[PDB]
C-alpha cells in the first residue's frame, strides 16, 4: 500500500560515479547499491545511499557480497552525520530483477520495516516511468504453499522535495517552462 | 537395555535383514538412520510390537540421546497407537514429549497436528477450534515443513465436516491440492474424493465463482476415471447454463444433499447466465429484453426482479434494469474464467485498440503536424 | 606461519545431529570450528576466518573478520538442517577470497562435510581444476559419517592443483563408537 516517494538525484549522480567505478574496477557490469531513507507516510522523501563493491556469480545466481566493514561502520558514519537518515532500502540497475534480489532485500530487512528494491536506471531510453518501488508482500497464492516474497510492484514516481535549483535550475541553461497548451500538450500526446 | 532389542530382535521372517542391523546401529550409537530405522519400521509392515515395546527406550532417547529432533517420536506413538488402540494416554504423552524433548524447530505445529489427527476420538466441535485454530495461530512465521499443512488440511477438513460453512470444502480443498503438489499417493482414493470434491463444492454454497480452477491438472486428471458425467455437470457450472441435461442431470442422478438448494444453483445458473448473456455477445443492446432470461434461465417475468436484486447482493453484476419497457439491463459485470481460444484471439480488440488508437495519434498529431514548432 | 586465507565452512546440513560419538555432532563442527579459528587467531593477526555455510545458501553472516568471539557465538545454533552442498562454498569462498585485504595470503579451503554430497562427477572435477587455474589448494575434510568408497570428495582431492600443490588430501570418518575430539583428531593433521 505505498503509492510515491520523493527522489533527490543527488545520491543517483552518487549511483553516476559509482558507474564510473564499475567502468574502470573489473568484471563488475552492474551498478548494485544501498538505498538510505525514512518512511514518512505513503509518501516519503529520501536524501542519501550508498554503493556496495557487489560481486554476482553468473552460475548459481544467489551470491550476494554486502560486506559489514562497508555496512555496520559506514553505518556508523551515515549515523554520525545524521540520525533521520538511516536504511529504507536498495538499489539495481537494469529494469527486470535478477534473482538474489529477494535475499538482499531480506538482509537489510532486519533493520528497516520496510526495505525496498528501487530498481534503478542508469541509461535512461525507457518508455514508461523512471526507477520503480517494490514492497514486501506476502500473496502467497490461491494455492497455499509456503509463503510467498517475491516483492511485488508497489510503485514509486520521481517526486520534489524542495529548493535545489540554486544548482538544478542554474544547470539547466537549456529548458524552458511551457505556457501549457503550447506544444507542451503534444508532447504529451506523443509521449 | 542393549538386551532389550537382545530379546526384542526377532520380529518375522526376513525382518532381521534390518534387526541384524539394527544390533549393530545402537552399538555404532547413530540416530539419523535409527530416526530412519523408526522411519523404516513404519515402512516395512510392523504390526505394532517392535514400537510398542521401544517407548521406553524412546523415553530413554529423551533421556540421553537429547540432540534429534522429535519427528520419529511422534511417528512412533502414532505407530504405537495401533498397538494401543486408545489415544487419551497418548494425548498426555505426547504433550509430555512435547514439554521434554527440545529442538529449535517448529514443533508445536506438529505437535498439535498429531494432536489434531488422533482428536477423531474425542467427539468433536470442543477442542477442534481452539487447538486447530492454535495450529494456524503458529503457521503465519513459516510453513516450511507443509506436511504439517497437510495435517492441517486433514483436521480442517474435518473440521469442515464440523458442520457450517458447506463450500470452506473448495479453499480447504485448495489447501490439500496445494499441501503437497504432487499428490504423492495413487489415484483412486483421491479421485474418489475428487468425486465427492465436485460433490462438496457443488451443493454447498459460500462460493459464487464455482467453475473456476476446473483446468487445474491434479484434480481433473483424477476426474479422468470418474462417472462421466460430474465431469459434466462441473461443466454445466463452468459453462454456466447451456447443458440443459446437465444442469438438469443434477436433479437425476446427484441425488443427497441435492433438494435442499438446488433451487440456490438454478439461482446460480442464473447469476452465471447474466455474465454469460453479456460476455459472450461483445455488442450493444445492453438494454437487454427480460425474453432469454425468462426463457433460458428458467424464471418467470415475476422473478427476474428478485434475479438481479439477489445480483446486487452478490455484487458481481449491477443493472440499471429498465421496469417500463421490462428490460433487464446489463451493466458492468464480472467476466470469465478463462477463454484461451480468445485469449489468443483477443487481438481483433488489443491490437484493434494498439493500431488504431496508434493511428487515430498519427491522425491528430498529422492534422496539427507543422505546429511541431 | 604459511600464508593462506585458510576458509572454514559450517556442515549445517541435516546429518549432523546424532548422538553416535558423542551425543551430539555439533560439538565435532563446533570444536573444529574452534581449534582453527584459535589456530588462526594465534598464527597471524592478518588473517580472514569469519563464516560460510552449506545449507540451502551461502550466508555470509559477519565479516571475514580476524576475531573470531562473534562467529563462535553464531556456531552456538549453527542449525544442522538443510541441504549439503560441496559445490557452493567453495565457489562462494574464492569470490568472498577476491574480495580480501591487501593480499597478504593465498586460498585455503576445508569444507566440513557429513553428508554424501550433491555434486556432479563433472562438477567435481570442473571445480577441481578452475582451482587449478586459480592456484587454490584445499585441505579437505569429513565430519559425521560418509558413505563408504566415497566419490566426490576424494577426487577433488585427486585433480584439485599441481605446481605447488600439497594441500588436497581427505580423511574418511565412520559411524563408529568413538570421541569428538578423535573425530577432529583424525582430521586436525591432515585435512
Amino acid at each position: 500500500a505505498v503509492q510515491k516517494v520523493v527522489v533527490h538525484p543527488l545520491v543517483l549522480l552518487s549511483v553516476v560515479d559509482h558507474f564510473n567505478r564499475i567502468g574502470k574496477v573489473g568484471n563488475q557490469k552492474r551498478v548494485v547499491g544501498v538505498l538510505l531513507g525514512s518512511w514518512q507516510k505513503k509518501v516519503l522523501d529520501v536524501s542519501n545511499s550508498f554503493a556496495v563493491p557487489f560481486d554476482e556469480d553468473d552460475k548459481d545466481d544467489s551470491v550476494w557480497f554486502l560486506d559489514h566493514d562497508y555496512l555496520e561502520n559506514m553505518y556508523g558514519m551515515f549515523k554520525k552525520v545524521n540520525a533521520r537518515e538511516r536504511i529504507v532500502g536498495w538499489y539495481h540497475t537494469g529494469p527486470k530483477l535478477h534473482k538474489n534480489d529477494i535475499a538482499i532485500n531480506e538482509l537489510m530487512k532486519r533493520y528497516c520495516p520496510n526495505s525496498v528494491l528501487v530498481i534503478i536506471d542508469v541509461k535512461p531510453k525507457d518508455l514508461g516511468l523512471p526507477t520503480e518501488a517494490y514492497i514486501s508482500v506476502e500473496e502467497v497464492h490461491d494455492d497455499g504453499t509456503p509463503t510467498s516474497k517475491t516483492f511485488e510492484h508497489v510503485t514509486s514516481e520521481i517526486g520534489a522535495e524542495e529548493a535545489e535549483e540554486v544548482g538544478v535550475e542554474h544547470l539547466l541553461r537549456d529548458i524552458k517552462d511551457t505556457t501549457v497548451g503550447t506544444l507542451s500538450q503534444r508532447i504529451t500526446n506523443q509521449v | 537395555v542393549p538386551g532389550f532389542l537382545q530379546q526384542s530382535q526377532n520380529s518375522g521372517p526376513g525382518q532381521p535383514a534390518v534387526w541384524h542391523r539394527l544390533e549393530e546401529l545402537y552399538t555404532k550409537k547413530l540416530w539419523h538412520q535409527l530416526t530412519l530405522q523408526v522411519l523404516d519400521f513404519v515402512q516395512d509392515p510392523c504390526f505394532a510390537q517392535g514400537d510398542g515395546l521401544i517407548k521406553l527406550y524412546e523415553n530413554f532417547i529423551s533421556e540421553f540421546e537429547h540432540r534429534v529432533n522429535p519427528l520419529s517420536l511422534v511417528e512412533i506413538i502414532l505407530h504405537v497407537v495401533r498397538q494401543m488402540t486408545d489415544p487419551n494416554v497418548a494425548l498426555t504423552f505426547l504433550e509430555k514429549t512435547r514439554e521434554k524433548v527440545k529442538s529449535s524447530d517448529e514443533a508445536v505445529i506438529l505437535c498439535k497436528t498429531a494432536i489434531g489427527a488422533l482428536k477423531l476420538n474425542i467427539g468433536d466441535l470442543q477442542v477442534t477450534k481452539e487447538t486447530i485454530e492454535d495450529v494456524e495461530e503458529m503457521l503465519n512465521n513459516l510453513p516450511g515443513v507443509t506436511s504439517v499443512h497437510s495435517r492441517f488440511y486433514d483436521l480442517s477438513s474435518k473440521y469442515y465436516q464440523t458442520i457450517g460453512n458447506h463450500a470452506s470444502y473448495y479453499k480447504d480443498a485448495l489447501r490439500f491440492l496445494g499441501c503437497v503438489d504432487i499428490k504423492d499417493l495413487p489415484v483412486s482414493e483421491q479421485q474418489e474424493r475428487a468425486f465427492t470434491l465436485g460433490l462438496a463444492g457443488l451443493l454447498g454454497e459460500g462460493v459464487f465463482n464455482f467453475g473456476e480452477l476446473l483446468m487445474h491438472p491434479v484434480l481433473e486428471s483424477l476426474r479422468n476415471t470418474d462417472r462421466q458425467w460430474l465431469i459434466d455437470t462441473l461443466y454445466a457450472f463452468n459453462s454456466g447454463n447451456v447443458e440443459r441435461f446437465q444442469t438438469l442431470k443434477t436433479a437425476w442422478g446427484q441425488q443427497p444433499d441435492l433438494a435442499a438448494n438446488e433451487a440456490q444453483l438454478l439461482r446460480k445458473i442464473q447469476l452465471l447466465c447474466l455474465m454469460e448473456m453479456t460476455f459472450t455477445r461483445p455488442a450493444n443492446h445492453r438494454q437487454l429484453t427480460f425474453e432469454e432470461i425468462a426463457k433460458s434461465a428458467k424464471i418467470t417475468v415475476n422473478e427476474v426482479e428478485l434475479l438481479v436484486m439477489k445480483a446486487l447482493s452478490v455484487g458481481l453484476v449491477k443493472g440499471s434494469i429498465d421496469e417500463v419497457d421490462k428490460r433487464v439491463h446489463m451493466t458492468w459485470v464480472q467476466p470469465r474464467v478463462l477463454d484461451l481460444q480468445q485469449i489468443k484471439g483477443m487481438k481483433d480488440r488489443l491490437e484493434f485498440w494498439c493500431t488504431d488508437v496508434k493511428s487515430m495519434e498519427m491522425l491528430v498529431e498529422h492534422q496539427a503536424h507543422d505546429i511541431l514548432t | 606461519m604459511v600464508l593462506e586465507s585458510t576458509m572454514v565452512c559450517v556442515d549445517n546440513s541435516e546429518y549432523m545431529r546424532n548422538g553416535d560419538f558423542l551425543p551430539t555432532r555439533l560439538q565435532a563442527q563446533q570444536d573444529a570450528v574452534n581449534i582453527v579459528c584459535h589456530s588462526k587467531t594465534r598464527s597471524n593477526p592478518e588473517n580472514n576466518v569469519g563464516l560460510i555455510t552449506l545449507a540451502n545458501d551461502c550466508e555470509v553472516l559477519t565479516t571475514l573478520t580476524p576475531d573470531t568471539g562473534r562467529i563462535l557465538s553464531k556456531l552456538h545454533t549453527v542449525q544442522p538442517k538443510g541441504k549439503i552442498t560441496f559445490c557452493t562454498g567453495i565457489r562462494v569462498a574464492h569470490l568472498a577470497l577476491k574480495h580480501r585485504q591487501g593480499k597478504n595470503h593465498k586460498m585455503r579451503i576445508i569444507a566440513f562435510v557429513g553428508s554424501p554430497v550433491e555434486d556432479n562427477e563433472k562438477d567435481l572435477v570442473k571445480l577441481a581444476k578452475r582451482l587449478k587455474k586459480e592456484k587454490v589448494n584445499v585441505d579437505i575434510i569429513n565430519f559425521g559419517e560418509e558413505e563408504v568408497n566415497t566419490e566426490k570428495l576424494t577426487a577433488f582431492v585427486n585433480t584439485l592443483n599441481g605446481k605447488d600443490g600439497t594441500g588436497s588430501h581427505l580423511v574418511t570418518v565412520p559411524p563408529g563408537p568413538s570421541l569428538a575430539d578423535a573425530l577432529i583428531s583424525s582430521p586436525i593433521l591432515a585435512g
